[PDB]
């Protein structure tokens, strides 16, 4: 038994279910990224020593800016940034929150998190993923029009590719989700086998795999807000 | 199934949202202050330095 | 309970192995940017200082 | 006996897996091949960034396309089954 | 005892998931090599793109007249299945 | 016999075919993609970190494919499309 | 269980696996070939001029490989040998 | 009569054995190709050996870390069979 | 049901096979040998008429796996051995 | 009216068959690979043998460890059936 | 049913195996040797002759693996091991 | 109603075409590699020859290790049959 999906805390409202594990642990995630926020905003020095927060904080906000200036102008696009710090800070901390010691015995034989990164859940990724789709496409659409921008997506680069060029707009929100969604689930189920050898022995492969999940998902944060910022130039050119 | 998305799709997606605000209103732009005011203070700096110079040797030359 | 002992046995590992060999780099690259920022602080103090006694070097002559 | 339906969804889900797998390894190596080139020519002119993205992605877009394209026959395989009674 | 339409469906849809995963195989990596030939030129000669665009369209031709040929005969094993009885 | 368990073996067949696919396409990926890094960085050692942001875009092109196939292998053994 | 059934639904593997394995080697022979005229037109442009008479051999050698096995795929599909 | 845990454990093997062929010939052939970018610059630039391994063992963390993944989806397959009966 | 039809299916798919692996073989093949020769009449134009000589052997024994494949495939499709 | 374990000997042994299949193409593409770059190394700096033969080992320490992680699970499918009865 | 049936066809599929793995390494490995050949010959004219010794060597392995899998294949699909 | 042994047999016979095809790749693939470092540094090198044979032995007999490894298995497979009652 390995119990894929079968999500907790599931509740009904308005004809809607909701996962309530996947929203609790997002809002465990929203809870920290808002503390460092505001963290912040009590220790920002202009005029003296950074502070350990304050220095993440700008490391951050110097690569997306860096990543916009060379795609394109922050005049151009000042927006990008904060969305691109966001998305990277909330997928950065949902992904390493999962390495906290909170898998258990749940009784039957199957491991259970009290913590699932909630990007293991299709929603969290296909929000995110829509979100910059719709995002994007609205700056593209008041950078050229109501018209020039689905003109020239269409046509793209080379106008006689039309057909792929309306592919590959298709291709960018689901590749941007299920990518992301993979590599958390597969580290969901990971540690879920790992809960199969006794403990005397699950201690090694769990360190291992748990210590890789990191980077796994520094680079998905990561890559996520590289594409978004790539994106967004892309739909604002010209 | 586990593909099939839910209504936790939209309490998701108003989570990001606010925090996205937060940093919209209370990151980014301090931080973009303190970058700009730290690179201002660097060039202050050299043009300080830059005065200095020439004006040790105007000083001397009148 | 089994398996969460041997997870958090595995957690273990996992923080010894960062507080070993990643927690010193990464204490390092935030001292030598704390330091960097603060010696830019100090240059645009001494420069300052440096201006004001130029200019009153000028003034004397 | 045996139902037919049975026998026409293991095919489809058969040749849906070979659709993906297929897409798959052509997705990857040719991405991967048109990363190195990305990778070399930054490597070798930094300031190229900027204008190598163009024809990159060009590229990439192709070979995405073919991917996604098997993706979506993937699923009238396993979701509208042709044939299926 | 089985409907011999079963065993005919299912032949077809893994003969077609074979057609289309050798297809995107194909596609995914001619483009990544014909794109990497691409992006290596422009990194060289930044102003060589308008004499270029015209013999990688043509690889991009060639090889994507293999993958759309082997996507209709995929077309034609999966709705109208030669065969068929 | 039992219609779901021919669908199952039909699923686990299919899953395994889009997990070696993903797994062939990732690694050689993979590989092309740290040669070039390497080799750059060979060439001209300071480009260590300029190097690194097109290097994990290319990584991110190359694992987009695996885990999308993970993801419908998921589906394919765990939640059966078609499964009676 | 009809004989015909049986031989048909080989068939149409066989042909699956034969156009499968002839897209792959004409999709990346072309690639490989256009690789090799698309480096020596940036190379020099003039060259364009003589470069695709060996190309047009290449290609020529490639999707014939790839159109015979789309013939013999025919003789798989539409008149089975041994259909019984 | 035929037991139908019998059928699903042997598509089980089956869908692992080709888990397992695909992870070994992704992580053989990448960590080949890494390997051969890591004895090209060694070769080229031997006091820059160390700055190498940085980038190699990427790879290969990214190379290796998917055969392990396919390992553990084999055991799953031919120890927890999903879907057994 | 008639050991003829699972023999002709098995013969079916095996002719797919090897049809699907020579084409495979010889396409990649022949792309390779062509972005060779490609490469060094870019390089060398006046090199066209030395280059040929290698450049026919190569393909040469590239086309020849590829036939004896497609002679194997005819023997096991229309002399299909062991049928009965 | 067939013995279960004759379907899941036969499963077991398809398997491995895929495992040693493409555990021996990873092998010898990456092995082969190495060792070109091993010999264009020599090739280019007769000198520096003694130091390529560092890195070579290591890359084939990480190709031919894939090999001998499927021949062992080969070993386990054909000799150790999981699933067996 | 005729148990030679289903071992005749296993013996097919395996005998199409095995064929299709050697028409894939000899091609793809020929054309590559091919490769550097011309490559070789493009930049050294001189050396056309001495590159065969070690051109042939390649090849003869290469085609050796081919060749080799081609007998097997015969002991697959004329003398069968197992018919009963 | 079929032979326990017959079902065995096939499923062996496929499992050894597996091995030795996936041999074959490998081997094949991976010394056309190493032949094309070998002809490329003697065509840069004219007297590298005798130095180079040492280097491309080594990777010749890791290629022919893997593909002899996966003979002897296939002949294991087909001849001695594991599970076979």
């Amino acid at each position: 038994a390995i119990h894929v999906g079968h999500h907790t805390l599931v509740f009904e409202l308005f004809g809607m279910t909701f996962n309530g594990d996947t929203i609790l642990a997002t809002a465990v995630t929203a809870v920290i990224v808002i503390a460092l926020a505001f963290y912040l905003r009590a220790k920002v020095t202009s005029t003296g020593v950074p502070s350990g927060v304050q220095l993440f904080w700008e490391a951050l906000t110097i690569q997306m800016r860096q990543q916009i200036e060379g795609s394109i102008g922050m005049k151009i696009a000042p927006f990008v940034l904060p969305l691109s710090v966001t998305i990277f800070v909330f997928i950065l901390i949902s992904n390493w929150l999962a390495v906290l010691p909170l898998q258990y015995g749940g009784a039957d034989g199957a491991a259970a998190e009290l913590y699932k990164a909630p990007a293991s859940d299709i929603n969290f990724v296909l929000a995110l993923a829509l979100f910059v789709f719709v995002c994007y496409h609205a700056a593209g659409i008041w950078r050229r029009g109501i018209v020039g921008h689905p003109i020239k997506v269409v046509k793209g680069h080379v106008a006689f590719l039309a057909p792929i060029n309306i592919v590959e707009e298709l291709a960018k929100p689901i590749s941007l989700a299920l990518r992301l969604f993979g590599n958390i689930f597969a580290g969901g189920i990971l540690v879920a086998l790992i809960a199969m050898f006794p403990w005397y022995i699950q201690w090694f492969p769990n360190a291992v795999w748990k210590t890789f999940d990191l980077f796994v998902g520094l680079i998905q944060a990561f890559i996520f807000s590289l594409l978004t910022i790539l994106y967004f130039s892309q739909s604002m050119e010209l | 199934n586990f593909l099939i998305p839910n209504g936790t799709f939209f309490a998701v997606l108003i989570i990001f949202l606010i925090v996205l605000g937060v940093i919209s209103k209370w990151v980014v732009p301090p931080i973009s202050k303190v970058l700009a005011e730290r690179e201002a203070m660097l060039a202050k700096t050299a043009a300080d330095n830059r005065k200095s110079a020439e004006q040790v040797a105007a000083a001397q030359a009148d | 309970m089994s398996i969460f002992i041997g997870q958090l046995i595995g957690f273990a590992v996992i923080a010894f192995i960062i507080v070993k060999w990643v927690v010193p780099p990464v204490r390092t690259l935030m001292r030598n940017q704390q330091e960097a920022v603060r010696a830019a602080l100090a240059e645009s103090a001494e420069a300052a200082k440096k201006l004001a006694d130029a200019d009153a070097m000028h003034a004397k002559a | 006996d045996l139902d037919p339906n049975a026998i026409i969804t293991a095919g489809a889900l058969i040749g849906g897996g070979l659709i993906m797998g297929g897409g798959a390894i052509g997705a990857g190596i040719g991405d991967g091949i048109a990363g190195n080139a990305l990778i070399s020519g930054i490597a070798r002119q930094p300031e190229a960034q900027g204008r190598l993205f163009t024809p990159f992605f060009i590229t990439v877009g192709l070979v995405e396309a073919a991917y996604f394209i098997n993706l979506a026959f993937m699923a009238l395989f396993v979701f509208a089954t042709p044939g299926l009674q």
